[PDB]
């Protein structure tokens, strides 16, 4: 049976979303920002942002809105997770002491759903009266929020439109209306419906527009006195109120689509729209003068601010200060200077906040020699493209920005430097060729290459193996790979009798036609005397997705093939033997004569190579079907996994089975709802080097850095006790169960947690007071086995705490 | 019709002799003479009208561990000779996994056996699709582009959306459309017009789960991939392996000798409305899954043509053997009138046929 | 109307008899339609628990096995077999269109002989057919001009295999020829086994009788004491030399030899058939 231990080292850094308004007190202006599991609370200043309290929430923050009921002094807050955990929080402060309280909590999941593909939205009315949900197709939940309603009671109203891609509440309405863009096969259109609380039924709207833009995605409800809603899809904006239907097609906007919005003037005049390349718009609402009607707008006008961040969501606060929440690169303060004539509107970043998400690849390493572990990883994408250093001594980060996206990294020790496959996007030219879109990493390296080998508009991918010193970080050289050619894997090391160490990368011919990669190489490379060389090369019909040394030995996956490789004194790729396997052969991980062999749909083996009969032998199968983002071997018998959902798992070889059907079957002994998208795994530890054993990193999309360590039965069952005593003593954010966060979950099933401890909940044991550790630590057995004490079970948790 | 639930446990009559693989959506046209299986069907016929069909792995012995429910869709009875001969069509449903086989005694068996469950993945994209991303993740449906398209260029224009959050995670976007339901089925559908050249999506299904058992039933393959395939409950990883014995066991050789080619894919054409493959009956109530090839090797034709109950109007049919081990493997169609196009074809049992990877030295993945 | 789809070739439930073409010493053949597919075959249908005992039964039933795994063009192939009703029946490919028997009759009631450029054609696919069963270490112990069947396109096809290897004679006789080949070696002359050569002296006396359109020992049939006493001392009037040639006659008397070692092996039978073919055709 396998027992693993996982404690988050580096909290997820990437923001999901960001709202304004008044949550710690009606004087005080607030920006909340939801980091996927945490919620930080910021009040804005002239000084950019004071930190106020950040808290562990029990789930993956979907929704994020402030609303303030009738007779409420400030704001509450309403938190939606992506288990559907509703709840509406207060912020309340007694002195010192910041704590924040459940108003109303609930699981508003239905018994038999439809999960919408535009995502879970959640939108309330202006005058706080209801919270309506669209989480299914055809089922539009609707909460009244009335003074008792402390396990939000919710009713659904049965909705025609099943395809509706956005919905908001609009602003100038008597009776509650809901405006929205839907789907069907005659086009993309417009409606609205009043919303009944008392009939519970969807009356006649007072206006509905059809034949609405193609790609017709974004709704905004423009307050009074202009009312109505602006509705943008990716070359036109477009604003409806029954009687006026405005539309404007600037050339400014329709080289991207514009992806997110927020409100810059409560009346609605200044509204920032970002774009998926990272630009800031600024759409104007022209008011005309009033005899009695101050409901007209006059025209709609755009005006490129500047590029920013790849924008998840925007933020206005105070003296033009936007706060970008960007969840691709650095999230960052901007200042907006449009106060000069008007026309010359330019944006200066002010402050950036460290983002490590995506963490697309990672490799522990020792540049300085000093016993602890420096972990460096492949975070951002496009423009955002960076290294990060991380250490530890509270973890110090360094950024290497690239400006183009980072796939893979290895490090070569004897040479001082990192291997790393990076993409550049570059349009393809008026005169034929291509030209990039901005410098980057690739294009601006001191020493750059072409392969030599020889076996309009449209963006073009361009791959590129890049060697970065390690002190500098200066890109020493840059080779760019063929035409068509999509470089998958890198390793760095030595094999066969030969010393020198090498950089080797495996790819694949990509053309469109070609639906399944026909054919790649393999080619080794040496960089001496501050110079790469193209050694060897190894062409093979298949992707080369992953590599590993093995022994001395370069192990290959090839489509559906395990290759391993000798390398011969003709420095020349020989192959030994080969294993074709009812898999397409994505993931591979060894240790000693051992094999992991892994899919993206959960179907994994084991191989171990046999020096007398020199192929593989086929060891245990276990094919059950769900997504995977990444695994690792922990040791001979157990291997780690994440799938689907956000979860981990762990797969153990039965060595105690008697027949052949029982030792060829690996059993499921873990499971574990972790909330992260795993990317990668890597054996190594930030500290220098106890109750635990092992040591596996972990990089997400999210920004977050974990680590995963093996313990025995008597420290699990103890963790397992104590976990289930600091559950029910801990006040959860929401009323949110930890049992129910961190069981395994998929659209299928909701399984129960088994073989994992949540470490960040055992480290909350030092957190809680005194009289609370008390409470924690009665009758729970401690070894003789005797009553455990609140003094010696700190020093274990204090044990635990030393490993990160 | 109403389908049983996921994972019940049925109690369901095994109809005796039908050493078959029915695959959910397939027909299973039988002829029954015994008073007692009749009897059997006239009280289903007051019920559900659900039998099971056991997927025998082995002949010889009864080595049965999955099968399919068959609901009775037809009823026919005939009382033309002193045995009231009842003809039915019936339908697969739902897959099963066997926890008891009961013998009862007037020989008709009862099988306790567990419904399975389809297994229905999300998109990959799911786990990370952006929230800004969410509201332009819906493709326009429109006749300008989703009809008379260059399907070159859309294939393009929806990988690049749909898949565009691969760049948060370790892999391509053209890999995550090798696991993706919409494109296997577009690369099935291309392989498959090929052979039923007058085929339209009118005939196919839009759901991954029944064109996957859709597929298993048109290709021309053997029991033990036909087991193989029902064997996995996934519609991506059936479609995957679908496709995989498509572009890798081209060569379809005889069963007996397995090393004996008699045709190839390339040979494959359609001249019946089901398509390539259809289940015709004999003079004797025995079923046939024919296979409708231009032109087949080392086959022997034994005996005269003869036209009665000839399948094919107009075509007169001649038994065909293997040239080797002279097992039947078909018969050979010559048309009667000399503008009837094709000029000759033949049209092979699917019982007899093995398929192989084409003559070098690989396995079919999921 | 019973039908068995599980037993397949198997069972008599699977087969539709369509009429009676044949009836040997020992067997009784129908020209059969199998209900299952439409492939015409030929029901032999042999009375084995009626007079041969459990051991003579078993050696029977286990060749049977091994005749159902030879793979040959030019011999009839034993599709299935199968003990119903006490009878063994066994399934066989139809060669109905006639017989070297039935040629060879028809060109004696046209006077003529038959070409010798016809006779190695004939001859050299059933020199391959014996090649393949000794190359298997197989007997037929019954070659003979009925056995010897011909399609409508012109091949052949050695079928049967005889079954009178069992032999008895119960009856208190001075001569027997029940249970005996049609070529009687002298070897069996002393109603000893079977072996290899006596194949070869049916092989040559079969040559014999395709070139002078009667067996070596035709007329003697009559008197057997003659008979028996010819065959031991190899006398038979020699084939005409006016008609064929040099080496079609000295193979025949290589063949016709009374010690089984001094009988040439199917090798070099098979070589010199396919040797004269070539140079004729
Ligand atoms: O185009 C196709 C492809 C081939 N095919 C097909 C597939 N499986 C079969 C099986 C048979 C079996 N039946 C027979 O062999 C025979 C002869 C015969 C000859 C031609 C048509 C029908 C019959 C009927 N009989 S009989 O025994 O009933 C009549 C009879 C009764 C007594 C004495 C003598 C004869 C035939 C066709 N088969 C089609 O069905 N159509
Ligand atoms: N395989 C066969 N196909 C067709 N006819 C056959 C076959 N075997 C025997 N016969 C016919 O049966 C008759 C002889 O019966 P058979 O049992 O072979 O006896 P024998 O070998 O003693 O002559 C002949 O009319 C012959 O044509
Ligand atoms: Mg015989
Ligand atoms: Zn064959």
């Amino acid at each position: 049976m396998s027992y693993n231990y996982v404690v988050t080292a580096q909290k997820p850094t990437a923001v999901n979303g960001c709202v304004t308004g008044h949550f710690t007190s009606a004087e005080d202006l607030n920006l909340l920002i939801a980091k996927n599991t945490r919620l930080e609370i910021y009040v804005v200043t002239a000084e950019g942002l004071r930190p106020v309290k950040e808290v562990g929430m029990y789930g993956k923050i979907a929704v994020m809105e402030l609303f303030r009921p009738k007779g409420e002094s400030k704001d509450l807050l309403f938190i939606l997770t992506a288990k559907y955990n509703a709840c509406i929080l207060e912020y309340k402060q007694s002195g010192e002491s910041i704590d924040i309280i459940t108003r109303a909590h609930g699981n508003v999941q239905d018994r038999i759903g439809r999960p919408s593909e535009t995502g879970i939205i959640g939108i309330i009315d202006p005058e706080c009266r209801m919270i309506g949900l669209r989480l299914y197709d055809g089922l539009f939940k609707v909460i009244p929020l009335d003074r008792d309603n402390k396990e939000l009671k919710a009713f659904n109203i049965r909705l025609e439109e099943l395809h509706v891609i956005d919905v908001k509440f609009l602003y100038g309405c008597q009776a509650p209306t809901i405006c929205f863009v839907y789907q069907d096969p005659q086009g993309r259109h417009v409606k609205t419906y009043e919303v009944s609380l008392r009939e519970k039924e969807f009356n006649k709207g007072p206006w509905k527009q059809e034949n609405v833009e193609a790609e017709a995605s974004m709704v905004i409800a423009v307050p009074e006195p202009f009312g109505g809603a602006i509705i943008i899809g990716q070359e036109s904006i477009t604003y409806h109120n029954g009687d006026k239907y405005l539309a404007i097609a600037p050339p400014i906007i329709k080289q991207s689509t514009i992806v997110c919005h927020n409100r810059v003037d409560p009346n609605g005049s200044r509204y920032l729209l970002g774009d998926m390349e990272g630009r800031l718009f600024m759409l104007l609402l022209e008011k005309e003068e009033q005899m009695d009607g101050t409901v007209t707008l006059k025209d709609l006008r755009v005006e490129l601010l500047g590029e920013t961040s790849i924008a998840e969501c925007l933020t206005y606060l105070d003296n033009g200060v936007v706060f970008v929440g960007s969840r691709l690169g650095d999230s960052q303060l901007v200042k907006l200077n449009v106060d000069s004539n008007e026309q010359g509107s330019y944006v200066v970043a002010m402050e950036t906040f460290t983002n490590l998400g995506p963490i697309v690849d990672m490799c522990v390493v020792d540049l300085e020699r000093q016993g602890q572990g420096q972990l460096v990883t492949c975070s951002g994408a496009f423009k955002e493209g960076s290294l990060r250093i991380i250490r530890n001594g509270k973890l110090h980060i360094r950024t290497v920005p690239l400006y183009e996206s980072p796939r893979k990294i290895c490090y070569q020790e004897v040479s001082q430097c990192f291997g790393v496959l990076s993409s550049r996007i570059e349009v393809q030219d008026t005169s034929g060729g291509t030209t990039a879109l901005r410098p980057s990493a690739s294009t601006q390296a001191l020493s750059s290459s072409v392969s030599s080998s020889k076996l309009f508009g449209e963006e073009v991918e361009v791959h590129n193996l890049l060697i970065i010193d390690q002190h500098t970080f200066e890109v020493l050289h840059a080779h760019q790979f063929l035409q068509n050619e999509y470089a998958l894997s890198l390793v760095s090391c030595k094999l066969g009798k030969d010393p020198n160490t090498y950089f080797i990368v495996g790819t694949a011919m990509v053309y469109p036609e070609e639906a399944e990669p026909k054919q790649g190489r393999i080619v080794v490379f040496q960089y001496s005397d501050g110079k790469l060389q193209t050694v060897a090369e190894k062409e093979v019909k298949g992707a080369v997705y992953s590599m590993v040394e093995f022994n001395g030995k370069l192990l290959a996956s090839i489509n559906s093939t395990v290759r391993l490789y000798e390398w011969t004194t003709e420095k020349e790729l020989r192959t030994e033997c080969n294993h074709y396997n009812n898999i397409m052969a994505l993931y591979l991980k060894t240790k000693g004569d051992f094999i992991l062999v892994g899919d993206l749909m959960r179907s994994v083996l084991l191989l171990a190579y046999k020096p007398m009969e020199g192929n593989f032998e086929e060891i245990a199968r276990d094919f059950n079907p769900n997504w995977m983002s990444a695994v690792e071997i922990l040791d001979d018998d157990n291997f780690l996994g994440a799938e689907n959902a956000f979860n981990l798992f762990v797969c153990q070889k039965d060595s105690a089975a008697t027949t052949d059907e029982e030792r060829q079957h690996l059993q499921e002994v873990g499971l574990f709802h972790l909330g992260e998208f795993v990317n990668v795994f890597c054996h190594g530890s930030l500290v220098m080097q106890t109750p635990t054993q092992g040591s596996v990193l972990f990089g997400t999309v999210n920004g977050m850095i974990g680590l995963v360590t093996s313990l025995s039965e008597s420290w699990y069952n103890l963790l397992l006790d104590m976990q289930n005593r600091l559950n029910k003593v801990i006040k959860s954010v929401g009323k949110i169960e930890h049992s129910f966060w961190r069981s395994f979950h998929t659209e299928r099933k909701t399984e129960p947690a088994t073989g994992f401890i949540d470490g960040d909940l055992i480290e909350s044991f030092l957190d809680i007071s005194r009289p609370k550790m008390q409470e924690v630590v009665a009758n729970l057995q401690y070894d003789m086995k005797r009553e455990a004490t609140a003094d010696d079970l700190i020093k274990v948790v204090e044990e635990l705490t030393r490993i990160h | 019709r109403t389908l049983h639930d996921d994972d019940s446990c049925q109690v369901i009559p095994v109809l005796p002799q039908v050493m078959m693989i029915l695959i959910p959506g397939q027909t299973l046209p039988l002829q029954l003479f015994h008073p007692q299986e009749v009897s059997m069907v006239r009280n289903l016929i007051q019920k559900d009208r659900t039998f099971a069909v056991l997927a025998y792995s082995n002949v010889q012995e009864r080595e049965a561990q999955f099968g399919t429910t068959a609901e009775i869709y037809a009823y026919r009875e005939e009382q033309d000779f002193g045995i009231e001969i009842v003809k039915v069509k019936a339908i697969g449903r739902q897959r099963f996994k066997v926890l008891e086989l009961r013998t009862q005694s007037d020989g008709i068996q009862q099988a306790k056996v567990q419904i399975l469950p389809e297994c229905v993945l999300p998109s990959t994209m799911s786990a990370v699709q952006l929230e800004s991303l969410n509201k332009c993740q819906i493709f326009p449906s429109k006749p300008v582009s989703r009809e008379d398209q260059c399907s070159y260029k859309w294939w393009q224009k929806y990988q690049k959306r749909k898949f565009h959050c691969a760049n948060l995670t370790s892999w391509p976007r053209w890999l995550y459309s090798l696991y993706d339901a919409e494109t296997l089925m577009d690369r099935i559908k291309k392989q498959l017009r090929e052979w039923d050249e007058n085929l339209k999506d009118d005939s196919l299904p839009s759901n991954p789960i029944d064109f996957s058992y859709r597929v298993a039933a048109c290709l021309p393959i053997d029991d033990v991939l036909r087991i193989q395939l029902l064997k996995i409950g996934s519609a991506i990883q059936r479609l995957r392996c679908e496709l995989d014995i498509m572009n890798k066991c081209t060569s379809l050789c005889c069963k007996q000798c397995q090393e004996t080619e008699i045709t190839t894919k390339n040979e494959i054409f359609s001249l019946s409305l089901c398509g390539p493959m259809a289940a015709y009956v004999n003079p004797h109530g025995y079923v046939h899954e024919t296979l409708t090839v231009y032109k087949a090797c080392n086959l022997n034709l034994i005996g005269r043509p003869s036209t009665e109950h000839s399948w094919f109007p107009g075509y007169a049919w001649t038994v065909a053997q293997c040239k080797i081990c002279a097992s039947h493997i078909g018969w050979k169609f010559t048309a009667t009138k000399k503008d009837m196009s094709p000029q000759k074809f033949w049209g092979l049992t699917r019982s007899a046929l093995l398929p192989t990877i084409p003559d070098t030295e690989v396995i079919l993945c999921l | 109307k019973a039908l068995r789809p599980d037993m397949g070739y198997n069972t008599l439930a699977n087969f539709r008899i369509e009429k009676k073409i044949g009836r040997g010493q020992f067997s009784e053949v129908y020209r059969a339609a199998c209900l299952l597919d439409g492939v015409p075959v030929a029901l032999k249908k042999v009375q084995i628990f009626d007079l041969m005992d459990a051991k003579a039964r078993a050696d029977c039933i286990k060749e049977i096995d091994l005749l159902k795994q030879l793979n040959h063009p030019n011999v009839i192939k034993y599709y299935a077999s199968f003990i119903e009703d006490n009878e063994l029946n066994i399934v066989l490919e139809l060669a109905d269109a006639g017989d070297l028997s039935r040629m060879i009759k028809h060109f004696k009631k046209q006077k003529r002989l038959i070409p010798e450029r016809t006779v190695w054609k004939y001859f050299v696919q059933l020199c391959s057919a014996l090649e393949h069963m000794h190359s298997r270490r197989v007997m037929h112990r019954d070659i003979k001009p009925a056995n010897v069947f011909i399609t409508a396109t012109g091949v052949v096809k050695l079928g049967d295999l005889g079954l009178g290897r069992f032999f008895s004679s119960k009856t208190t006789a001075a001569h027997s020829l029940v249970g005996t080949p049609y070529y009687m070696s002298p070897e069996r002359i002393h109603e000893n086994g079977y072996n290899f050569k006596s194949d070869i002296w049916s092989l040559g006396c079969l040559l014999y009788e395709m070139a002078a359109l009667q067996s070596p020992f035709y007329g003697d049939k009559m008197n057997l004491y003659s008979l028996c006493k010819k065959i031991e001392q190899c006398d038979y009037p020699p084939l005409p030399s006016d008609h064929y040639s040099e080496e079609l006659r000295q193979l025949v008397n290589m063949c016709i030899n009374p010690d089984p070692e001094k009988r040439p092996d199917v090798t070099y039978v098979y070589d010199v058939a396919k040797r004269m073919h070539a140079c004729t055709a």
